């Protein structure tokens, strides 16, 4: 039961730090009026699907 | 500009049309019929779902009746067989009504005399109506849809 | 009368079933490979 609670905060805590990271990447280009989100990171991360 | 743009008809009836630019047919894939022409009727026409446009090769003894093309896409005021439209933050503004459902292959030129755009739709809003267009960018054909767009 | 129980399927690493192994390996690889490559080019293209 430890070992494996430990295993599911490390998983926990590792993917919310990945879903931080795509936020402070992601969120500096939907406050801006034209939504460039250049391919490069709309692969590595997964893109929003920006509006035109 | 009167024998550029050719009518695609529906059992009797236009119900879009079908433009010939840059040495290329092309048409609003979505909009069903055939070309009024014959003889462009009985070409070969690779279509595109997700760009929602139908193309092929204009035959090599009609390319005079072609328009001219352009990419470069300043802001500022256009010109559409629906009186004017105009070109601003990344969008084509037309006012409302003046696009009417059925209407959905002619195209825009731009103020030189050459062709721009190749309208689809309409996202109606406010006094200026949206226009859902296919706009080729210096080697790509890219769809600009605003939310809410009908198939014109 | 036969002295083994009859059992016949050869185990892996026999030539026969590892001949099967390298085969289905490569063909796998490959296909596996085309669909890395669609994946590629339909997500360039969901994003381009």
């Amino acid at each position: 039961v430890g070992m494996s609670l430990l295993a599911l905060i490390s998983i926990f805590a590792s993917c919310y730090m990945l879903v931080a990271a795509r936020s402070k990447c992601l969120t500096p280009y939907a406050l801006t009026p034209g939504a460039a989100v250049p391919w490069t990171l709309g692969i590595l991360c997964c893109a929003p699907r920006a509006h035109a | 500009e009167n024998d550029c743009i050719f009518e695609v008809k529906h059992e009797g009836k236009v119900t879009g049309y079908a433009c010939l630019v840059g040495d290329k047919v092309m048409k609003p894939a979505h909009v069903k019929g055939v070309i009024d022409n014959a003889d462009l009727a009985k070409l070969a026409f690779k279509k595109s779902s997700k760009y929602d446009l139908e193309c092929a090769q204009i035959p090599v003894h009609m390319r005079s009746d072609a328009s001219k093309y352009t990419h470069e896409k300043p802001e500022g005021h256009y010109n559409w067989h629906h009186g004017a439209v105009q070109y601003s933050g990344g969008r084509f503004t037309i006012p409302t009504g003046a696009g009417k459902p059925g209407d959905s292959g002619r195209p825009i030129f731009d103020n030189k005399g050459r062709v721009v755009a190749i309208v689809l739709g309409g996202a109606n809003e406010g006094s200026r109506t949206a226009l859902s267009v296919v706009t080729w960018n210096k080697d790509m054909v890219t769809r600009v849809t605003p939310e809410g767009s009908e198939e014109w | 009368a036969a002295s083994h129980s009859n059992v016949v399927f050869p185990d892996m690493s026999g030539t026969a079933l590892s001949w099967v192994q390298k085969i289905s390996g490569g063909l796998g690889a490959f296909a596996i490979g085309a669909i890395l490559v669609l994946v590629v080019v339909t997500c360039i293209g969901l994003r381009r």
